[PDB]
């Protein structure tokens, strides 16, 4: 299929009208980064030559 | 898949590790991939090739 | 298509896999790339049919309907100034899909100012929306209020001359 | 076979057929003696950085 | 840049090779319509709020915070005066309290 970018939705605006939060929902969410490798380290005279 | 990223990169150190060690069983145009049977088969002037 | 030539290549092992592998990466971080810059929004947001934003015009960088490629006429000039073995992939999003990613941000930041973004579309007036704006930059509301007709004129102005300068600039 | 390594006793069921044993680098791992046919295991020799 | 939505505060984790971290934001939620005007006419003079923004429930005008509904009386405790009402696009008229 086409994919879809997102649900549309279509903003009430007009130039004499505000909308204000009533509530409020506390979001928790996950960030993931990674930091370090592990470190190799090879001997080369013995990986080319043994 | 929430830890992919982490993962990923644990996979592809691996990866690279095994690719690096796979690289020594190719003999490259060479006999033999082994050392020791090129050292213990033929003399220095060809063996040194 | 040597057959002795991957015969002899076969000794040499897993070079190609890895140069394949190496491209892959290249070509999948590359969506990933887009997927990050434009998807920041999974809402497709329109702006209203009027285009009554207290003298404040956009016609420039909204999507002109009359074009069937549905973009600006900024970025209509943008892409009119960009001109073995080998196979090129083409992007996962294709350009007319960037194009409504970018109205649909447009269409937020006009219609709905920095809610959008943190949470649930809230409407708001633009001249209300830019009295924020200017608070934010520490003058205010009554400054704003005061010359609404000179911003907007400085607006519209400075829009045309970015088209002006980006149509004069090779 | 030319090699270098320390040579011990082994818990690897070898078929009948299977003389030798090879790693992911292909080199040898472990060896079935002539003239006894025992199963020897090859361990390299302990090395590392200094 | 620290989760989505208004960020209040954060949780580091230590995870393998990487570090979690968890965003705790604020999101907006259960929004209302209000008929909103960018001052208030009241004896020739133009009030603008402080902080905050004029909203109306249909016959009586507030001044709230905007990220929040939480209606109050128009006073001068919470607007400031700047010019008359001819310059002001869009002034409506309403009384403003004086404590
Ligand atoms: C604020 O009012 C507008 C218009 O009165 C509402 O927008 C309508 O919402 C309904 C419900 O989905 C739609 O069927 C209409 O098409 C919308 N009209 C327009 C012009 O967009 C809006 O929902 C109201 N907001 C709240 C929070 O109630
Ligand atoms: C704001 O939202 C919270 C939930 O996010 C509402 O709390 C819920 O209220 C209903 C009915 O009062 C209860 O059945 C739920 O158990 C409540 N949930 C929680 C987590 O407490 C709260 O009532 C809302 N307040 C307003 C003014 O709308
Ligand atoms: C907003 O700007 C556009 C273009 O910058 C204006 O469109 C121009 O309108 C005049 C007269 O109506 C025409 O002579 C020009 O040819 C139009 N330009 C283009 C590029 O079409 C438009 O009038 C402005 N105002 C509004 C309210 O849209
Ligand atoms: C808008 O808000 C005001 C104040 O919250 C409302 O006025 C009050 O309405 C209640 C309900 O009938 C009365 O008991 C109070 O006496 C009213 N206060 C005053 C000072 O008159 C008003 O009704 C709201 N309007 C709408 C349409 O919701
Ligand atoms: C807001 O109040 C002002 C002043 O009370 C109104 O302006 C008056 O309008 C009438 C009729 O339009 C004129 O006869 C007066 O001369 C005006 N007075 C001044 C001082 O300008 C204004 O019309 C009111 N606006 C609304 C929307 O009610
Ligand atoms: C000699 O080797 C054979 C295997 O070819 C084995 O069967 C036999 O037992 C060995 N004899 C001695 C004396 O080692
Ligand atoms: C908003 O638009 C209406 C027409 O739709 C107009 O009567 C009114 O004066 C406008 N208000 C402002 C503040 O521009």
């Amino acid at each position: 299929y086409t994919m879809s970018l997102g649900a549309e939705n279509s903003v009430a605006y007009s130039n004499n009208s505000i909308a204000i939060p009533t509530n409020f929902t506390i979001s928790v969410t996950t960030e993931i980064l990674p930091v370090s490798m592990t470190k190799t380290s090879v001997d080369c005279t013995m990986y080319i030559c043994g | 898949s929430a830890l992919g990223k982490l993962q990923d990169v644990v996979n592809q150190n691996a990866q690279a590790l095994n690719t690096l060690v796979k690289q020594l069983s190719s003999n490259f145009g060479a006999i033999s991939s082994v050392l020791n049977d090129i050292l213990s088969r033929l003399d220095p002037p060809e063996a040194e090739v | 298509d040597s057959t002795e030539c991957s015969n002899l290549l076969l000794q040499y092992g897993s070079f190609c896999t890895q140069l394949n592998r190496a491209l892959t990466g290249i070509a999948v971080e590359q969506d990933k790339n887009t997927q990050e810059v434009f998807a920041q929004v999974k809402q497709i947001y329109k702006t209203p049919p009027i285009k009554d934003f207290g003298g404040f015009n956009f016609s420039q960088i909204l999507p002109d309907p009359s074009k069937p490629s549905k973009r600006s006429p900024i970025e209509d000039l943008l892409f009119n100034k960009v001109t073995n073995g080998l196979t090129v992939l083409p992007p996962l999003l294709t350009d007319e899909m960037i194009a409504q990613y970018t109205s649909a941000l447009l269409a937020g930041t006009i219609t709905s100012g920095w809610t959008f973004g943190a949470g649930p579309a809230l409407q708001i007036p633009f001249p209300m929306q830019m009295a924020y704006r200017f608070n934010g930059i520490g003058v205010t509301q009554n400054v704003l209020y005061e010359n609404q007709k000179l911003i907007a004129n400085q607006f519209n102005s400075a829009i045309g001359k970015i088209q002006d300068s980006l149509s004069s600039t090779p | 076979l030319t090699g270098t390594g320390v040579l011990t006793e082994s818990n690897k069921k070898f078929l009948p057929f299977q003389q030798f044993g090879r790693d992911i680098a292909d080199t040898t791992d472990a060896v079935r003696d002539p003239q006894t046919l025992e199963i020897l295991d090859i361990t390299p020799c302990s090395f590392g950085g200094v | 840049f620290c989760g989505k939505g208004y960020h209040l505060m954060s949780f580091p984790q230590s995870a393998p090779h990487g570090v979690v971290f968890l965003h705790v934001t604020y999101v907006p939620a259960q929004e209302k319509n209000f008929t909103t005007a960018p001052a208030i006419c009241h004896d020739g003079k133009a009030h603008f709020p402080r902080e905050g923004v004029f909203v109306s429930n249909g016959t009586h005008w507030f001044v709230t915070q905007r990220n929040f509904y939480e209606p109050q009386i128009i006073t001068t405790d919470n607007t400031f005066v700047s010019g008359n009402c001819d310059v002001v696009i869009g002034i409506v008229n309403n009384t403003v309290y004086d404590p």
